[PDB]
């Protein structure tokens, strides 16, 4: 009844009135590739780097089962796939979201979505949380807030699945296409601080590593997880 | 036996506790590598005899992680 027309992602969706986490379920079950896990609300919502994620009713909380079979060197791009996928969906709904390295999409620098990718040997789980009509944390935003009115939940789903499927197929054709989309869609020129030097977030490399320009002019590359970063 | 690192990465968290009986293919610990949170599986059933690493530790391919009974 969903009327989806994709090749791999979205060929089967499994819906839950509620659940602890779509990502956990996706990981713990034997599911074909492209299967989507979607719940009205999650209670044990998860976030990148052991953080938590608010999944109140009215938003879109989903997980996609993927099996790309790609060199390790391309595995860092999967998170980008989801972010860019979201950016393109918001574009359809006339919302301008930009990427905050490397898993958050923002609108006027307020968080509206986040990506979380988990590994399970052969299995790869792409989790995406986007704020639609749900209630949100201070400093965050939603499509309903952005547009000032209720947004058709299904329509956002159909849209997003559709972009992620396309982006996935092209990723299997040339995993280098995403990098450009990201470079062309992420926040840049912002002075950041690394804890544990400071500089400018001027770019990413072919592994998705943030490229910081120090004040002297030297360059430093950041690996996600290895350091704490903040906007100034 | 000993379970070593399938790849380089920092330890996000340890799913199991010592003395805990493990299930083949079950989640032992999590490594953040290549922008993913990678769950490491048990090559065999068994018991957590030793947790060879800590959270926030940087491990490399082949480094010893868990020793089962
Ligand atoms: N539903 C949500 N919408 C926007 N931001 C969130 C949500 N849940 C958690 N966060 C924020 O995302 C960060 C982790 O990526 C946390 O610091 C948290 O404040
Ligand atoms: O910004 C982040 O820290 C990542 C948030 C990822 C949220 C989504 S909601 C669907 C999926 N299920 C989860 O438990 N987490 C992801």
């Amino acid at each position: 009844m969903l009327g989806l027309k994709t090749s791999i992602i979205g060929r089967r969706v499994i819906y839950f009135q509620e659940i602890t986490s779509t990502n956990e379920f996706a990981k713990t079950s034997y599911l074909e590739e492209g299967t989507v896990i979607v719940a009205d609300k999650q209670t044990m919502g998860h976030g990148a780097l052991n953080r938590k994620w608010e999944s109140p009713e009215g938003g879109l909380w989903l997980s996609i089962v993927l099996s790309p079979k790609v060199p390790q060197k391309d595995l860092p791009k999967i998170v980008f796939l989801g972010a860019v996928g979201v950016v393109e969906t918001l574009k359809e709904f006339s919302i301008d979201g930009r990427i905050k390295w490397p898993n958050d999409v923002l609108v006027n620098y307020k968080k509206i979505a986040g990506v979380l990718v988990e590994g399970k040997g052969d299995k790869i789980v792409l989790g995406i949380g986007l704020n639609v009509n749900n209630k949100v944390p201070n400093g965050a935003t939603s499509m309903k807030l952005e547009l000032g009115s209720e947004v058709p939940l299904l329509s956002v789903f159909r849209s997003l699945i559709t972009n992620l499927d396309r982006l996935y197929l092209n990723f299997l054709k040339n995993p280098m296409d995403i990098l450009n989309l990201v470079r062309d869609n992420m926040i840049l020129g912002v002075r950041v601080k690394i804890l544990g030097f400071e500089g400018i977030a001027e770019d990413i490399d072919d592994f998705g590593r943030l490229i910081i320009r120090l004040d002297s002019g030297e360059v430093k590359k950041v690996i996600y997880g290895d350091v704490s970063l903040r906007f100034l | 036996n000993v379970v070593s690192a399938p790849m380089p990465g920092k330890v996000l968290r340890v799913l199991v506790r010592v003395g805990d009986r493990v299930r083949v293919g079950q989640g032992l610990l999590v490594l953040e590598a290549m922008k993913m949170e990678n769950e490491i599986p048990s090559p065999r059933d068994g018991v957590v005899k030793r947790i060879l690493v800590k959270e926030g530790e940087a491990v490399d391919t082949g480094q010893p992680l868990i020793e089962l009974g």
